[PDB]
């Protein structure tokens, strides 16, 4: 008896609304000893660097906390029939948990 | 059943910024 | 020379599994050592959380 | 022989011979971030009638068609590998092409998720030899590589006569995929239920050729 | 292997006429594989064109009640204390639970607006969970 | 085809000709179905349908072509640009 608009109501993406200033949980699943690529959730990920602090706690599978800025974050161009996707969320990251 | 899209006014959207001195003579 | 070998059979199917795209052998030892580098990660992981030539 | 011929156009009468129906759910499709898709402007020109609605610049691909035509996709390919058929997987992406390349290594295919040269598929007369059993299915769980450029084993596939059953979402061109399906192709979790489906497709044609040639060895 | 004129249109009517000619004595297996099954649509070459003038996208949005919901409270209160966990399928954070007891008391028989959403408020209030907002 | 020598120009032609083949619905094989009036570059080429009793009013290369199909009974005509390829 379930249908499809009733998937997507109830979706936490339709529950959050907007993309701007959100605490987000993620994980960790790959790091290239410079970055942590935060997988919160949705179509794409977070990006960010090593901060000073807690530098050997951040491993993989680390739950943190973000600001959750634009999903994707695409603009177009001047002389562009489309604009380019870079596959990034970039986030703020707060604290631990 | 009922929970088909209905294209209304579209929110979230804030206030558009105004000028320093739109609001004064 | 080396004379190169035959890859298929009469069936036609190869009998490598990265033939359709030019070279094979490069190819797979790319795959072997990319297997071997992830396995060195995971181990590597698993031991931080656990805690002449040329 | 007829009755080598017979056989095989047995199962063509029915429906769903290998029951594809309880190898995905209308409820598994949602938690595996399927729906989801890129932003307003990125959109290509032929993908309208594809996607249910927006939300706040995010289209979002509808399931009922899509697990319409996902079904008529694995049926397809069913059918290629159950007549000895040879499958290939062209996905220039730079994020699980280690996952690819293994799923046919266990299940005896052909990957290629490598670079694509020139004059591979078409000209296969004076590159790999004389004469050259061309892959007579391509799977395209990645149309576009790492240029947003269809690639253009898609463009060759055609010229050659040859099927293609590619995951189309909502910035490529699915006009030569004979069969185009519309969904999420970039999300970690989502890759991995594609890649998974088409390894329970082998199990299934393959694997059930067991099944009929006791039937003709019977006899001698 | 056959024809090959793939901007003319789709492979399997070119298929079927170089098979119903004369010159190719041999019927493919992938013809048969989809005469046996066919598909929606024919894969038919079509040039892609660019829109101009009045010519939009017919494509529909996807709004509700809630939406305003949550935009009203995200403007009067803000973020809530609890972190979106989006690996859980049925995660309900704060604004569900907030737009859930708007509507259940909406169900009721009220016309005013800031009585429910003051009401909703002293609700969550007094029932455990402290929303730490701004001054 | 497009070679330095006559006879290697005519072998590559023939052997991108084999490969590139095409297929034309013909009524009773002698004349097409119905008529199209349609123009390629500045080729405005008119052809009409004629029964059984009627010769071959084409351009040369046309009725040439026009044999090779199939087609024996074919009335067209052409204006403006006279080029070959086009
Ligand atoms: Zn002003
Ligand atoms: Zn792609």
């Amino acid at each position: 008896v379930e249908s499809f608009a009733s998937m997507l109501r109830h979706s936490p993406l339709t529950q959050m609304g907007p993309a701007k200033d959100k605490l987000v949980i993620g994980r960790i699943f790959h790091i290239v000893e410079n970055d942590l690529y935060i997988d919160f959730g949705g179509k794409f990920h977070c990006v960010c660097r090593r901060p000073e602090v807690d530098g050997e706690k951040y491993q993989k599978g680390t739950r943190v906390r973000l600001r959750l800025l634009d999903l994707e974050l695409t603009s177009r161009f001047l002389g562009a029939t489309t604009d380019t996707t870079v596959l990034e969320a970039n986030a703020v990251l707060l604290g631990i948990q | 059943n009922e929970d088909l899209p209905i294209s209304m006014e579209n929110p979230y959207k804030e206030p558009l910024k105004k000028c320093i001195l739109c609001g004064k003579h | 020379p080396r004379q190169r070998a035959i890859q298929w059979g009469e069936d036609g199917r190869p009998f490598h599994y990265l033939f359709y795209t030019g070279k094979q052998s490069y190819y797979s030892l790319m795959h072997d050592v990319y297997g071997m580098l992830l396995n060195l990660e995971k181990h590597q992981s698993h031991l931080q959380a656990k805690s002449g030539s040329r | 022989t007829d009755f080598n011929d017979k056989i095989l156009n047995e199962p063509l009468k029915h429906s769903d011979f290998f029951n594809v129906k309880e190898l995905f759910s209308v409820r598994s499709l949602f938690d595996a971030r399927v729906h989801l898709g890129h932003k307003a402007g990125c959109r290509h020109r032929f993908m309208e009638p594809y996607i249910f609605g927006s939300r706040l610049d995010h289209d979002i691909i509808d399931l009922e068609q899509t697990a319409t035509h996902l079904q008529l996709a694995l049926n397809f390919t069913a059918h290629m590998a159950y007549r000895k058929g040879i499958i290939l997987f062209i996905s220039r992406n730079r994020q699980f092409s280690y996952l690819i390349e293994n799923m046919a290594r266990d299940c005896g295919e052909y990957a290629h998720t490598r670079y694509f040269r020139g004059g591979m598929l078409t000209n296969a007369r004076l590159l790999f030899g004389p004469t050259v059993r061309l892959p007579d299915l391509i799977i395209f769980l990645h149309t576009l590589n790492n240029i947003f450029e269809p690639h253009v084993a898609v463009r060759d596939a055609a010229k050659m006569n040859i099927p293609t059953v590619g995951i189309v979402d909502t910035n490529c061109n699915p006009c030569l995929i004979t069969y185009p399906v519309p969904g999420n192709d970039d999300s970690p979790l989502a890759v991995h239920l594609y890649c998974r489906l088409f390894q329970t497709a082998i199990t299934r044609a393959k694997e059930k050729r067991q099944q009929v040639e006791a039937l003709y060895r019977l006899q001698g | 292997a056959g024809s090959r004129l793939e901007t003319v249109g789709s492979i399997f009517s070119r298929t079927r006429d170089l098979v119903r000619a004369g010159v190719l004595k041999e019927k493919p297996l992938w013809f048969d594989v989809y005469d046996a099954f066919p598909p929606l649509r024919e894969p038919v070459f079509q040039r892609p064109r660019v829109r101009y003038g009045k010519a939009k996208a017919p494509i529909q949005d996807i709004w509700y009640h809630e939406d305003r919901i949550r935009a009203k409270f995200y403007s009067v209160y803000g973020s809530g204390q609890r972190a979106f966990d989006l690996f859980n399928p049925n995660f309900k954070s704060t604004c569900q639970r907030f737009v859930e007891k708007y509507t259940e008391l909406q169900k009721l028989g009220e016309t005013d607006e800031e009585k429910l959403f003051v009401e909703t408020g002293k609700a969550l209030l007094a029932e455990g969970v402290i929303l730490r907002r701004v001054g | 085809g497009k070679a330095t020598d006559r006879m290697d120009a005519f072998r590559k032609a023939k052997n991108r000709a084999v490969h590139h083949l095409h297929y034309i619905e013909r009524y009773e094989d002698h004349t097409i179905f119905h008529d199209i009036s349609l123009r390629f570059k500045r080729t405005h080429i008119k052809m009409k349908k004629q029964p059984k009793g009627y010769g071959l009013r084409c351009h040369r290369a046309i009725i040439t072509i026009c044999r090779l199909i199939g087609i024996k009974d074919m009335y067209a005509k052409v204006s403006g640009s006279i080029n070959m390829l086009s």
